[PDB]
RNA sequence: UUAAUUUAUUAAUGCAAACACCUGCAUUAAAAAUUUCGGUUGGGGCGACCUCGGAGCAGAACCCAACCUCCGAGCAGUACAUGCUAAGACUUCACCAGUCAAAGCGAACACUCAAUUGAUCCA
RNA sequence: CCUCCGCAUAAGCCUGCGUCAGAUACACUGAACUGACAAUUAACAGCCCAAUAUCUACAAUCAACCAACAAGUCAUUAUUACCCUCACUGUCAACCCAACACAGGCAUGCUCAUAAGGAAAGGUUAAAAAAAGUAAAAGGAACUCGGCAAAUCUUACCCCGCCUGUUUACCAAAAACAUCACCUCUAGCAUCACCAGUAUUAGAGGCACCGCCUGCCCAGUGAUCACUUGUUCCUUAAAUAGGGACCUGUAUGAAUGGCUCCACGAGGGUUCAGCUG
RNA sequence: GCUACCUAAGAACAGCUAAAAGAGCACACCCGUCUAUGUAGCAAAAUAGUGGGAAGAUUUAUAGGUAGAGGCGACAAACCUA
RNA sequence: GCUAAACCUAGCCCCAAACCCACUCCACCUUACUACCAAACCUUAGCCAAACCAUUUACCCAAAUAAAGUAUAGGCGAUA
């Protein structure tokens, strides 16, 4: 239809961007997803999920200073504004990240496993086995996709030959190249799950529309009856 | 395909959950080499005729045992009147013996405790049951 | 039946009648007995003979069959070796 | 069917037979639902010697021959031969064929069904009655003895008596089935007393029963059908009438056998007790029940018996020897 | 929906083609689609019944007692000319079906039974 | 005497009670009817903008304390380019959507009772029945399906549903739906939904706050460990019954049921006291 | 252009009590519990009284979207121009 | 004697023949009738008939007639 996505920005900025609500509709205009509509207006803060992004005409490990740690409407986790050189960007804040903290981003894989400080982002090869990690990439230089919800931590289980097994928070193992970068520690806003919505009105503010009033028989189907077995059903007590 | 077909049958046809499927694979690896038709039939047998819910099948390691053995034990008990299939409501007049004391136990132990019959009676019953399945 | 065709605007023959009946030119219709091929093992020789017969139809039946066939089927035919040739004309019939 | 008739039989039997038999009921229950063991009764009019040899090749043994040997450690009906397999053998006899003479070699029937016939101590030149002959089996065995001067076959249903004619024709020659030699009737058995009294040396009475074996398996024309529920209720009454009717027809000093296919003591013991009581009051005729302890003892090898019956003998099915239930009570008319 | 007929659609699988996708074929599921829901029995549940033969039952040619009350039948046995043909007739109130039969040819010296049964198409 | 209306803007309509002259759903020979003539004048409002890069973390609430959560309504710079001006359009009315000059529907500002806007009675009489009010001796629910209506303004409960909320526009507002919380199932992932999200997430569902009880088909005895048993192979014609391996990196079970309870309800029932035609 | 839901950018909410709220009383505003009137009516659903809510899962103006084998739905088989 | 009644001709119908239309100026795809700026091709289905319905059930295609409702087709039914 006349739907145009709000996601038009081509240049990264730290300025909050005006975003348009979907209502769970498509470009076509029909609903694809139910229970979405009309919360508090929100502004999008663009997040650089690529922690190892060296500045223009710069290369190698770089350090950044945390300017502030801030609430974000668009995600469960808190975000941090971080400054390095002449660049400011938004990143996902860790559990223990404060203003004034200094964080390092390196692409250096160490022969001897480097000490893993909470704020820093390192390749999985550099990181010791058993370290709590977050903001992992499936492919080298792809960007963080995997552990970015509030209070979520992955575990680097083992490191074989240029490969690393990590445990996603759903207790599912994933194969990742050692060259891929992850952020150490747990994500901010622990005990987010412990929050109490309290009233129906709060979910409406969060933009969640109420569930359908229609009664469904069962979420799962009934087991299909095989050819000889039917007499064994619908036994009546007397 | 062989592995994929097995897990599909359990998830879709047998309506086992992902967690339950994994446990079945962990505990009964013999299901994979087993024919799909036979595996489906075995599940159908426990679910309807024996009136066993999904969690119990997985826990009691039912799919481990051979289909032949299941028939001999259950039909004997059912015909003895000791085992009664659950109704539509699911309630039974006399509680059914547990699969622990049916399949897990030996032939001798089953007859002594559950079946409450001599061995010679059960031996001749095997032959009759074996014949019945031949005509099908 | 089709009294008037969409293509030609003509009366149509019912082809069922042609498959089952013979018209003699004199106006009689000939038919086989029903069930003459059926279950002969359980039937008496007398009954079997009765079944293996070519029998004429009622006036009412003849009138029905006439209406269900066009004039073509009612024409005089001079077939080269016709087994029913002699039966086409009536002899010594009074009213 | 919305609700199977065979299910009603299971429900009915479970509530009554469990209390009747106790721990024995499970054993009986499994046997009833399992496949029936069959005995081959050799046709005497056929080549008895050749068939006996043939069946012996199949490792079948004539139990009645063995029974006669151990009888003398009255006498049973002679000229009866029934081959059955050993205990714990599930072997089936091959289907019977016509013989050289044109009569079938053997008849496949329940071995327990012969016991009422054997209980009746048939003697040559005896006038014998069978009130409920159809479809056959028992009445065929009567003819096999060859001790029947005059045999009367009766059954209420002409449908079932037609089946008997087919059995009689196939097994018994026309010579044996002469005029008044074998009489076949389709009349009511209850009114037999007034028809003819003090006629028969021996009467076999096989009343309609719940047909425990048959009711569990065969759905068609099941007695446990809700349409036939009224028949079941009046069945104990009807059974007494028939047994009484048989007693009237019997000459004083004569013997009758009451055979029932059911486990129920209602249709077994109370019917016998009731018939004696009815006859003693209404007609002032005394009946003495003949003990069959010796008879049960002889046939322990082939058949297991339920040793708790006040009157008569009940054969219970066992999974070892799956012979259909048979309650036979032999009694003599004193007056 | 556990009614019948489908899988055109979607998804997966296998086999071809092609050197993963696409195409053709087949199989399995989901999702639907088209169509129907005979008759008697207060009405409803549990039942019964629908065709053929017999009796109450037309007192005496034929026919005729709905509904009801009862019974039965859905075979079987003996031949193996239970071959062929053909006057005249009967007929379940129509038709379709069904029934009897002289003479003749050929043989020999058109069976018993109350019903014991099924058109057309099609194979 | 009324004013619960008015004045203006927006939206809608489009000359639809101005002048003159005529014929003629109460009527004025006058009408809003017919014909002719006239009129709404921009400052208000509409109608905007050279290009390419680049900039834009810090709400609003008297914005100061204080306190947050649902996280928010308004910012540029550098270089190039640039010199002509007040054009065009709305401006009326007693007005729109409801077939009508319809007790209806209709956004905003100001006036919160008017400085603005209107008239319930065509004339008479004072019957019945009908409608709306006012007053009523003594009694105070005796009425009735029911304290419906009115008067009076009230207690203590029971059932149901936690609650605020939603629903059959036009016969059902509820005990139905939703709902916090809890539980089940499904999913390891980018450039058009979910989502510029990522398992403390998202979707599909169940139940309905909280609070208190309700939880094993994990192999049995005996003294972590031996041993038949369970599962798989082979020998055995093949079996019976013998030879070998494993069950020791972990398991929890209920979209289960009951139980009171605070608050609340135009819910259904009972009740105290008063009160009233 | 009604209505169900959504999107964009807007607007409205007096006074009184309250440690301060999907709080209470209560205007405007939204709705429609109960009764009476009306039943070719003022009205193809209205009027008067009495009621429920009235800072919010609130009410409402403007423009846009979803279309019938469909949409939309806090499921009433609701609403999608009487 | 009121209301009324009465009328004949605008035009139309079927054929035949013949192959029709198309700028005063100005305006008109944006909110049409507003002078003036950075992408089309794609099996019709169904009612209906078959006394239900499920395969099936005439519908122009190159000019009369006749072959002929014939050969054929078809729950070999209806019908084509
Ligand atoms: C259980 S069967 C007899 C079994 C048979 N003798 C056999 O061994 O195969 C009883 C028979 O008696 C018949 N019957 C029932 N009532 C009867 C009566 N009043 N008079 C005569 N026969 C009767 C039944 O129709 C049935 O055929
Ligand atoms: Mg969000
Ligand atoms: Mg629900
Ligand atoms: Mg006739
Ligand atoms: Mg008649
Ligand atoms: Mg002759
Ligand atoms: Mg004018
Ligand atoms: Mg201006
Ligand atoms: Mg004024
Ligand atoms: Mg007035
Ligand atoms: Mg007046
Ligand atoms: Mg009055
Ligand atoms: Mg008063
Ligand atoms: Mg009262
Ligand atoms: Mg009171
Ligand atoms: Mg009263
Ligand atoms: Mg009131
Ligand atoms: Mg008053
Ligand atoms: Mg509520
Ligand atoms: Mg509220
Ligand atoms: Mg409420
Ligand atoms: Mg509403
Ligand atoms: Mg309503
Ligand atoms: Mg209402
Ligand atoms: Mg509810
Ligand atoms: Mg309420
Ligand atoms: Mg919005
Ligand atoms: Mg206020
Ligand atoms: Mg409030
Ligand atoms: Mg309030
Ligand atoms: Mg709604
Ligand atoms: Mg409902
Ligand atoms: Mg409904
Ligand atoms: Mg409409
Ligand atoms: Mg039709």
């Amino acid at each position: 239809a006349n739907f145009v996505s709000w996601k038009s920005r081509t240049k990264y900025t730290i300025t909050p961007v005006k975003m348009r609500k979907s209502g769970g509709r498509d470009h076509t205009g029909r609903i694809r997803v139910h229970g979405i509509g009309g919360g508090h207006k929100q502004r999008y803060r663009m997040i650089d999920f690529l922690r190892f992004r060296p500045e223009e005409t710069k290369s190698g490990p770089f350090e950044e200073k945390v300017i502030q740690v801030r609430y974000d409407p668009c995600r469960s986790a808190d975000i941090a504004l971080v400054a390095g050189g002449s660049r400011k960007r938004w990143i996902i804040a860790t559990e223990n990240m404060q203003a004034g903290d200094t964080i390092l981003n390196s692409n250096h894989i160490g022969r001897m496993a480097v000490a893993a400080r909470e704020g820093d982002a390192h390749p999985l090869g550099a990181l010791p086995v058993g370290t709590l990690i977050n903001n992992v990439e499936s492919e080298p230089g792809r960007g963080a996709q995997y552990i970015r919800a509030a209070g979520t931590c992955g575990v680097l289980l083992r490191k074989v030959n240029g490969t690393a097994i990590i445990q996603l928070p759903s207790k599912r193992q994933m194969q990742v190249l050692e060259t891929c970068v992850a952020t150490v520690g747990r994500v901010s806003n622990v005990d987010h799950n412990k929050r109490v919505i309290g009233k129906a009105g709060r979910n409406r503010w969060l933009g969640k529309r109420p569930n359908s009033g229609r009664w469904h028989r069962k979420g799962g189907w009934a087991g299909r009856k095989i050819r000889p077995l039917p007499p064994m059903k619908s036994y009546v007590k007397l | 395909q062989d592995i994929n077909d097995t897990v599909r049958l359990l998830k879709e046809k047998c309506l086992f959950t992902v967690q339950q499927v994994t446990k079945i694979l962990h505990s009964c690896p013999s299901v994979l080499r087993e024919d799909l038709g036979q595996l489906e039939y075995k599940f159908q047998y426990a679910y309807f005729r024996m009136g066993i819910k999904h969690p119990d099948i997985v826990k009691s390691e039912y799919l481990q045992y051979s289909l032949t053995k299941i028939k001999q034990r259950h039909i004997y008990l059912e015909r003895l009147g000791r085992y009664q299939t659950p109704d539509k409501k699911g309630q039974t007049q006399i509680p059914n013996p547990l699969l622990k004391d049916i399949l897990r136990v030996s032939e001798a132990e089953f007859l002594a405790r559950t079946a409450c019959t001599s061995v010679e009676e059960f031996q001749v019953f095997k032959k009759l049951l074996a014949r019945e399945e031949e005509e099908s | 039946l089709t009294y008037f065709s969409a293509r030609k605007g003509k009366r149509k023959t019912v082809k069922a009648v042609i498959d089952r009946f013979l018209r003699l030119h004199c106006g009689l219709w000939v038919r086989r007995k029903a069930g003459y091929k059926k279950k002969l093992w359980k039937k008496t020789p007398a009954r079997k003979k009765r079944l293996r017969e070519f029998v004429f139809c009622n006036k009412t039946q003849s009138k029905l069959l006439d209406k269900m066939t066009t004039s073509f089927w009612k024409r005089r035919n001079w077939y080269v070796d016709d087994p029913y040739q002699k039966y086409h004309d009536r002899t010594n019939l009074k009213v | 069917p919305k609700f199977p008739a065979v299910r009603l039989a299971l429900q009915n039997f479970d509530m009554t037979y469990s209390v009747q038999f106790g721990d024995l009921w499970p054993s009986i229950r499994v046997s009833l639902l399992s496949e029936q063991k069959y005995g081959a009764l050799v046709n005497n009019f056929a080549a008895w010697d050749h068939v006996s040899a043939k069946l012996e090749q199949l490792s079948a043994k004539d139990f009645v021959n063995e029974a006669i040997s151990h009888w003398e450690l009255w006498a049973c009906s002679p000229n009866l031969r029934c081959f059955t397999f050993d205990r714990g053998d599930i072997s089936r006899f091959p289907p019977a064929r016509p013989g050289s003479l044109g009569v079938m070699e053997y008849y496949l029937m329940d071995a327990a069904s012969l016991l009422p016939v054997l209980a009746l101590g048939l003697q040559p030149g005896d006038i014998v009655l069978d009130l409920c002959a159809a479809p056959g089996g028992k009445t065929l065995a009567l003819l096999q003895t060859g001790c029947c001067r005059n045999l009367a076959a009766n059954d209420l249903s002409p449908s079932r008596i037609a089946r008997l004619q087919k059995i009689l024709h196939s097994y018994v020659p026309e010579e044996i089935r002469d005029g008044n030699q074998v009489r076949v009737t389709s009349w009511d058995g209850r009114k037999w007393g007034e028809l003819e009294g003090d006629t028969y040396d021996r009467v076999l009475v096989d009343v309609p029963c719940t047909t425990d074996r048959h009711s569990l398996h065969e759905e068609e024309n099941n007695i446990f059908k809700r349409s036939r529920k009224k028949e079941r209720q009046i069945l104990p009454v009807l059974q007494v009438q028939l047994l009484a009717a048989g007693l009237l027809a019997t000459k004083p000093g004569g013997h009758v056998v009451y055979s029932t296919c059911s486990l129920s003591h209602l249709q077994n013991e109370y019917v016998v007790q009731g018939a004696i009581e009815l006859l003693a009051n209404q007609y002032s005729i005394q009946v003495q029940v003949e003990d069959l302890t010796h008879f049960r003892r002889v046939f322990m090898d082939t058949f297991c018996f339920f040793s708790s019956c006040q009157v008569g003998e009940l054969v219970i099915p066992n999974l070892m020897a799956n012979f259909g239930p048979m309650y036979f009570c032999k009694m003599r008319r004193l007056t």
